[PDB]
């Protein structure tokens, strides 16, 4: 039962530079030993969403190293080095700390 | 290469049970958490429930009243039923599969494989 | 920022050698209802020419024969002891050596009838799909070739044979050897100097039979085949004592225009490598190390994902079987004592560290970039326990010593 917040709601990012997504919660997500109970997912139009970031900031197989994550406790950030054709879509946070989970409103990312 | 397929109705009139089945091909059920996610056009994704392989279940308090989950290990399938579905409650779009690891806790990595999913509609 | 942690009971195995159990209905433990465990996504490299079952079963049959003080062969099983396992390569075209998939686990084996013969295989287990050629060195060697037949033949011994199946089987065998050997195949009698290993030796309810076979292998069946045969006199026109059996495999030997194969030859053990070729004895190693973020049927998981195998382990394994209230015997007692010592040694290793009897514990041993320069994802969600153990086995002693020192220094 955590109200979950993402920002900005809509993004307008030109190619060639990094793009940043901020993500905040209400109750602290830091684990006493685990890095973070937060995940980042991506959904493309008309496709099944896949995995980007799990359990803190370490990426998984299939990442082009172009996405990375950081943050702790209250503020979480995900940054993209380069945006050309396949990372355009919508980004979601995921709080997996306790009880009922909440994805929160997604962030739309496209190209000018 | 593991893949997920989904069977169900999709088109049903309001206020009865929506029963949907989902099968996995590529790996057994022994070491994962099989879960599903509601996908509303206005609410995005929302966690509905998860089941282990021995039948223990976890639900959400908002949907615990009228949702049931079950496993069939004979052919590696698993299904759900929602009683008295409503037009505003447009649920159970995608299947899923979470990864797991155990050190003094059942820690939860990210979920990797995604079913094609299905579209659910409710009549008047 | 990765810390060593210790798992006990992981499904990691390795090739080894040990003494097995008898099983029959000296060494007579009753055999109850058996079971089989499938495996997934695991590849096993089988090599039946370097197997270890053959010597054990040869020793056991020698002991049985010596105990004379009626001897119809009975299905005898060799049943693995506690702490070991029997792996079966169930591939359709498993020629005998090489990698194979769809390997399964059994608590222990199926019925084997100890029957001695040369130049022919009697009552043996049939093939599955096609004619199988078995040889350690097919291309060039003075080593015997074993031909395993899918179409059984009947024999009755003066041996009486139905020549139709013989003609069909020889046609099949020569066609099946055609692709391996370019020269035309022709069969010649052994041309040996004595009847010790160039004849048809077998036994029928205490009577020895040395039965000629030169009419079967020559450069037309013409109906029923009649074979002269002799009985071992102890210090004439006979040989029909209504003794019927099944021909299932052939032993052939190559020679150094056209290719010429000579039957017979070899020793008695190679009659027996043709029955235990599907099997391998393996030893479980229930201990492992793994890097994590923490700071402070027992084999179905093998072949699956790192984490999936990690989470499915439980405490159901009491130690490390089926029969009860019987006579142990020397071999079973030896195996059980060895297993108990191995379990006690593993418990001593756990007790020396901080696990103190628990399955998963964390220790104050920082990870290194030289034991493995692999990503955490790669380590913990995409590789089997067996491959990880094989990769890390080089530095296991150093890991153990560092763990002991760190635990002591605290
Ligand atoms: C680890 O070990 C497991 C177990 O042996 C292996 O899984 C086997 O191999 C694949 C999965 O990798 C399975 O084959 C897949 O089956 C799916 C479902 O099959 C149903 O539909 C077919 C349709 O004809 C029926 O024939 C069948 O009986 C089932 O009713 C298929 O949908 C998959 O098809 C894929 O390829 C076709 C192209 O041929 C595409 O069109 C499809 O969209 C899809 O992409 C696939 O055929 C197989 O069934 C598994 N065995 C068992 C017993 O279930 C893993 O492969 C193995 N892992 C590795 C890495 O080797
Ligand atoms: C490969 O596999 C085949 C299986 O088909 C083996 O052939 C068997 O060989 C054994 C050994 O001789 C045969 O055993 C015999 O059993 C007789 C009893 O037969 C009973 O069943 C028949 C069924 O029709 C009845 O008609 C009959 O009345 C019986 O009720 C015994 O009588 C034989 O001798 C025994 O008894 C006499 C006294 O009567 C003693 O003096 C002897 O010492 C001995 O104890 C004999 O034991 C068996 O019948 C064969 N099978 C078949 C189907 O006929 C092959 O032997 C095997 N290959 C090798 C190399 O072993
Ligand atoms: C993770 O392991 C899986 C199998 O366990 C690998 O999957 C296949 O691996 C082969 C050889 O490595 C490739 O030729 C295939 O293209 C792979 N298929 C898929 C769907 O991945 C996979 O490559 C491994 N991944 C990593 C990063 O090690
Ligand atoms: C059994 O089959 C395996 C492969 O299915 C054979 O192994 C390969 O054989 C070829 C041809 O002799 C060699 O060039 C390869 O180097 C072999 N690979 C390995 C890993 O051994 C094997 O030779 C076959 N054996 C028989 C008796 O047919
Ligand atoms: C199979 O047998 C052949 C024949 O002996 C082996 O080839 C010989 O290899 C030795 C080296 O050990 C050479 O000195 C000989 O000149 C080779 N002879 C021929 C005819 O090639 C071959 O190495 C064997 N292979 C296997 C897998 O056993
Ligand atoms: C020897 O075996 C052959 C093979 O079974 C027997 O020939 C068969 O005879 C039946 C009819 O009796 C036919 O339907 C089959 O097609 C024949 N098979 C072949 C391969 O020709 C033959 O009768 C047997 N002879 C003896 C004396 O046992
Ligand atoms: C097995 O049978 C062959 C039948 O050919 C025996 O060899 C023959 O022996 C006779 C004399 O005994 C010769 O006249 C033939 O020329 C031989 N033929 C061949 C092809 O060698 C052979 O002696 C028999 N084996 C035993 C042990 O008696
Ligand atoms: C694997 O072996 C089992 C053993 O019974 C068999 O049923 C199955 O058909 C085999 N499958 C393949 C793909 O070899
Ligand atoms: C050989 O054939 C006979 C007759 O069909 C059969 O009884 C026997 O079981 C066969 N041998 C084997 C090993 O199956
Ligand atoms: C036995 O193997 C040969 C190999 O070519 C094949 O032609 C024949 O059909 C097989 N017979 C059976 C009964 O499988
Ligand atoms: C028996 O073998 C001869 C040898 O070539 C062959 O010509 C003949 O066709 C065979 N008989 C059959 C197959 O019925
Ligand atoms: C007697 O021997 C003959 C061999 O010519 C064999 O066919 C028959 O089966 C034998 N008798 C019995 C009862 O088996
Ligand atoms: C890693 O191991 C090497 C040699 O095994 C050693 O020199 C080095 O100090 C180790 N690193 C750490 C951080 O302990």
């Amino acid at each position: 039962d955590i109200v979950m917040t993402q920002s900005p709601l809509s993004l307008s990012v030109a190619p060639g530079e990094a793009a940043s997504i901020s993500c905040r919660s209400t109750q602290s997500l830091l684990n006493r030993n685990g890095d973070n109970y937060l995940e980042w997912y991506l959904r493309r139009p008309g496709r099944s969403p896949q995995l980007l970031i799990y359990l803190g900031s370490e990426r998984a197989l299939g990442v082009p190293d172009r996405f990375s994550g950081s943050g702790s406790g209250r503020d979480f950030t995900l940054k993209i080095s380069r945006v050309e054709a396949q990372d355009v879509g919508t980004y979601y946070c995921l709080q997996t700390r306790q009880g009922a989970f909440t994805f929160g409103q997604g962030t739309k990312l496209e190209i000018k | 290469q593991v893949q997920l397929q989904q069977w169900g109705t999709g088109l049903l009139k309001p206020s009865e049970t929506l029963s949907l089945t989902c099968a996995v091909y590529g790996v057994s059920l022994r070491g994962y958490y099989w879960t599903w996610i509601r996908q509303s056009p206005k609410k995005g994704l929302e966690w509905i429930g998860e089941i282990d392989e021995i039948g223990r279940t976890k639900y959400s308090q908002s949907l615990r009243s009228r949702a049931t989950l079950s496993i069939d290990t004979s052919k590696k399938q698993f299904s759900l039923r929602l009683t008295s579905v409503t037009a505003a409650d447009m649920a159970t779009y995608y299947c899923a599969r979470w990864r797991l690891m155990m050190v003094d806790e059942v820690t939860r990595h990210g979920m990797d494989v995604w079913s094609q999913g299905t579209m659910v509609t409710v009549s008047s | 920022n990765l810390w060593v942690t210790v798992y006990y009971g992981v499904p990691v195995w390795r090739d080894a050698d040990t003494t097995l159990f008898c099983a029959s209905d000296a060494c007579v433990p009753t055999d109850p209802n058996p079971q089989e465990i499938p495996l997934e996504n695991v590849t096993e490299n089988f090599n039946m020419w370097k197997n270890n079952m053959v010597e054990q079963m040869q020793e056991d049959v020698i002991s049985l024969w010596d105990q004379s003080l009626s001897f119809d062969p009975i299905p005898i099983h060799y049943c693995a002891p506690a702490g070991y396992a029997i792996l079966k390569c169930n591939d359709k075209k498993f020629n005998g050596t090489g990698p194979c998939k769809n390997v399964s686990t059994v608590q222990c084996t199926h019925g084997i009838k100890p029957v001695v013969s040369t130049q022919l295989l009697l009552n043996g287990s049939l093939a599955e799909e096609e004619i199988i050629i078995r040889s350690e060195n097919l291309t060039n060697n003075a080593k015997n070739i074993i031909v395993h037949l899918n179409k059984s033949v009947s024999i009755s011994c003066y041996c009486e044979l139905n020549g139709t199946e013989w003609n069909e089987t020889l046609n099949k065998v020569t066609e099946k050897l055609k692709e391996h050997f370019n020269k035309t195949i022709v069969f010649q009698p052994p041309s040996g100097g004595d009847l010790e290993t160039t004849m048809h030796h077998f036994n029928c309810r205490g009577e020895f039979f040395y039965c000629n076979t030169t009419k079967l292998f020559n450069t037309e069946f013409n109906g029923t085949i009649i074979l002269p045969c002799r009985i071992k006199q102890i210090v004439p026109i006979s040989g029909i004592i209504n003794c019927t059996s099944n021909i299932t495999g052939i032993i052939l030997t190559r020679d150094g225009t056209d290719e010429t194969f000579r039957p017979g030859g070899g020793n008695i053990k190679d009659n027996w490598r043709s029955e235990l070729y599907k099997y391998k004895v393996v030893q479980i190693e229930p201990l492992g190390i793994a890097p994590t973020r923490c700071k402070r049927g027992f084999l179905g998981a093998a072949g699956s994902t790192m984490g999936a195998a990690s989470i499915t382990l439980t405490v159901q394994a009491r130690q490390l079987w089926l029969p009860d209230m019987t006579v142990w015997g020397i071999k079973q007692l030896q195996a059980r004592v060895l297993a108990v010592e191995r379990y006690l040694k593993d418990q001593k290793f756990l007790g020396l560290w901080g696990c103190s009897g628990k399955i998963i514990c964390c220790t104050n041993v920082p990870w290194n970039s030289t034991w493995s320069n692999k990503s955490y994802e790669e380590i913990w969600n995409n590789m089997t326990w067996i491959e990880w153990e094989k990769e890390i086995s080089n530095y296991t002693n150093r890991i153990y010593d560092l763990l002991t020192e760190s635990q002591n220094q605290q």
